[PDB]
């Protein structure tokens, strides 16, 4: 069973 | 209040409020699922992405339209259609408009009942009113006689009306449209090597008969040209580069129309249904029909199909007879038009299907008088 | 508690607490036993000298490399290298923190499973959990689609992800990298003269190796140039004197990665794996991965690979398609980057192998929904 | 004078004379450069190795197919292969044979167009003609009716016949065939550490999944068995010892061909495109080819696959109709052997393309009347 990612919210381009 | 003008239609879905010149959105009818894996944690990925939402990430999508021909085929994803509809393309709640659905002609009952019942529990509607495809088109051209042949991209369908007083009995519905041009499209197009297999690739090969493809006057003139100089070939460019070159498959495409037999469909032509549905009418209202032959629907923009249908007409029809066809140039939006000038009318305004209505009959009101 | 991000690697080990800039402690992971006698009585030696302990010893040990090609071989000296990682050069005990190890793509099963078998009895973690290299590399840049060519030391894969939908049937591992460049880099040597042989001396043939050595732009160009003129001889200064000339072995060695048929490997450079692995995408996504092309990893930091690899990649790719190349000046430390990021998020908090769940279902774990 | 029954297919060319009861010569389609250096002077080493001494020396060769997928790829490498059957195979001048080829349905006219001009000028055969794979199979089975999968290595295609009268637009040609099954299990491969790369050991891959691999009856139970038991692990011999062992990659190979999402293809099995293609066909015909399906080619060779199938469609059909599949032990040779029936015939002795007629329209006589 492949591993199915939780539900987040974000980030993204922000953090680098 | 103003009323909801919505269409569902199938591949377009136009609503808009009553009483404008166009539609406010506009957004193809599609409900993909995601279908790879995801590794990225935190992205905000959702589970369905509909309307124009899925048209740009189509690239890992599996699009999958919930009207086949008219009829709905996936009830569960054309109520999360209209649920978009509603909130995120107009933003106004339903509790507080009515709505005015449409409907091809000779469609199953069920469709249509469980249609109402969706508007009145889920979506909680004041009224709604369902009306048939082809007298919107005919009130938006301003007539009041002449027959309409509405060719969408689910099914096409020819009513015939006179002085208002429709002939039900002369209705000829026909399951070619635009869905099946471009499913023969893209099987032609494998006869130079472009192999389209992926339901996301379905879009582009529609995308390519919008802008390419061309109705010839005349079939075998074109066939012997197109075989002998290259005037006619015409490059396009996907969406990753690699240009390609569309011969004489220009004009094969939109030609299944005028000869259902290319994909094994046994019927005439569209060039031919008209005509029929024309001669099951009287004797004495014939002349007004072919003076007032109206197009509707979005398969019918081809550049030059109002004149093959015409020389095709005028081939079959008397010699004394005029053959005229309107073709106005807001051919796609003809319905919905249409649909905004019923609902903007004084004298329909008691014609809703009122809630109250509904809870003393159940969703059998629709085929009641309340039509 | 604060989590512990390990990146094994292959030819430098990466550590560091989650939430940071740059790993703590990066050391090479050798382990190397004595092989002579020794004649002086209680000075104290040990059996084996691990970490940067054994490249200061080196000239009187054996070193090898626990891990070949991404997968372990040698399972007690890994066991070694990991128990000095904690508690040496961290000095936190692992009954207290997450871990978070990184694999190469498409490795074998039991390796990984062995992994998380060792950090759970051995070490007795509370937690782990593992990533593939490529995916964390892909979080360091900040972006969310991109296909990225992770060139390692001991494999280069590419993996091409889209808007945090990972392909998995578009992964082209090959198993050229840094060591392989070092051997031949060491075989190339001997036509000037500088024979080096031992273990011990494949390290000063990697420091030349990085010190020196260039991509070429233009590789016959640069043959014939350096055939004629003598502008690219660069001395260099051996741990014991006598200084090397190092001719047209300079742009040589690293030209292995586009022309793998050098060291008799078939398959195709690195920069045509990239264009195959770009092609066996759908055809709506290409445009983004060609826009968004990543490097990472240690052997990407040769001086003018990211002009090589452009022009490489524009010649093979459409020319209306725009090639970009994303060369962070980080590129070394990439992957630990990322997996701080990723060690750090909220959303990712709940999907670590908690240490009850590997007592109920045992190492098998792994391939289980906690990836 | 005898007709020469050629069959070019992709993987194993296949021919003899017209009226016999198997192929004369079958070897592989593969046309492999030397690529290493060569030191031994006057050893006689040739420039190209092509058919089945390509097979022999295949450890310092790079082997490369001309037909990539049905569609001939590489002109100049089929000529050769064409004429190497000729002359030294069957060991007959062209000059003096009618040759009788075979194509997959939906092919690039230009692929066609070209092979009956090769046929024509380079070896100046008397009268040729090209027939579609599946009626050739339908034909020895001496049936008259029925709908044939003909699972090759190339390509996947499925055409229905009823009554000698083909139904062209219920062709459903997909290409995922035996090709993409061998490189699906040598990536699968990798999961216990065997790692096939370079293009000679895809033959070892090759035949390891001849002589291993089948079709489970039910997926999730033989899953479940192989993971718990050991009864399935069966070992195969290298071609130079260390014998691997295959556990549940056994049936996971030729699964893909019942679920395509195992390689990313978007479309359904070869068990649903089957039923999809019935489904386009009149509803007066569906009974007699529900009972009458064919297998042939190659890749249908698979122990059990006949009732996987089987149990497949009746899943799907109605339950009165009765589902039968035809599966001849000669399934391999089936395309081969009515193409010598056909050649056979007295009423087909007039629809060769005569070479005076290809002089006078030139090649693209090929789509007219002589198809
Ligand atoms: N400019 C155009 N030229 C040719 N075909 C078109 C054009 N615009 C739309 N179409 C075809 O018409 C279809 C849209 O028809 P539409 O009228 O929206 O159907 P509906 O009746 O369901 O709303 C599209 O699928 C497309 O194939
Ligand atoms: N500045 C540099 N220039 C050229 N090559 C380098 C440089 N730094 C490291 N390398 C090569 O990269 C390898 C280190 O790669 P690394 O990214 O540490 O591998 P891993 O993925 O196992 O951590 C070294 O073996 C060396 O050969
Ligand atoms: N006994 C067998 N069991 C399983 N697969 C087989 C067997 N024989 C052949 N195949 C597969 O079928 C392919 C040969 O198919 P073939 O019918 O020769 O193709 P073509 O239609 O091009 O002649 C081989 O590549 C192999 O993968
Ligand atoms: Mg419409
Ligand atoms: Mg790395
Ligand atoms: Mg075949």
């Amino acid at each position: 069973v492949p591993p199915k990612i939780p539900d987040g919210e974000r980030v993204d381009f922000d953090d680098i | 209040t103003t009323a909801l003008v919505c269409d569902n239609g199938s591949g377009l879905v136009k609503a808009g409020f009553a009483g404008d010149d166009a539609p406010r959105a506009v957004f193809p009818s599609i409900v993909g699922r995601p279908r790879h894996q995801g590794v990225m944690v935190g992205m905000g990925q959702k589970d369905s992405y509909v309307g124009d939402e899925a048209q740009s990430k189509r690239g890992i999508l599996t699009l999958k339209y919930p009207i086949e021909h008219g009829i709905i085929t996936n009830w569960d994803d054309m109520e999360k259609i209209w649920h978009h509809t509603f909130y995120n393309e107009l933003r106004v709640a339903p509790e507080e408009h009515p709505t005015l659905l449409t409907e091809a002609p000779l469609n199953p009952k069920a469709n249509r009942e469980k249609m109402t019942q969706i508007m009145f529990e889920t979506f909680n509607v004041p009224a709604m009113y369902v009306a048939i495809q082809a007298v919107l088109s005919l009130y938006a051209s301003g007539r009041t006689t002449g027959i309409v042949l509405d060719s969408g991209d689910g099914v096409t369908h020819n009513v015939p009306i006179y002085e208002g007083y429709a002939l039900p009995h002369a209705i000829m519905r026909l399951d070619l449209a635009g869905r099946d041009l471009t499913d023969y499209l893209m099987k032609i197009l494998t006869e130079r090597g472009y192999s389209f297999v992926t339901t996301a690739e379905r879009e582009i090969v529609r995308d390519i008969k919008e802008k390419l493809c061309y109705v010839a006057l005349d079939f075998e003139n074109e066939m012997a040209t197109a075989a002998s100089s290259s005037s006619l070939e015409k490059s396009y460019e996907l969406p990753d580069g690699q240009v390609i070159t569309i011969g004489n498959e220009r004009f094969r495409c939109p030609e299944t129309l005028f000869q259902p037999s290319f994909i094994g469909m046994e019927s005439a032509g569209i060039h031919e249904t008209t005509y029929n549905s024309i001669m099951k009418c009287d004797i004495d209202i014939r002349k007004d029909l072919y003076a007032n032959n109206v197009l509707s629907g979005g398969t019918t923009m081809y550049p030059g199909i109002a004149d093959r249908m015409q020389k095709e007409i005028t081939a079959l029809a008397p010699s004394t007879m005029k053959i005229k066809i309107i073709a106005p140039p807001e051919r796609k939006y003809s319905v919905w038009i249409g649909g905004s000038i019923l609902a903007s009318l004084s004298t329909f305004q008691q014609m809703w299907i009122s809630k109250q209505e509904y809870d003393e009959a159940g969703p059998s009101i629709v085929h009641r008088k309340c039509f």
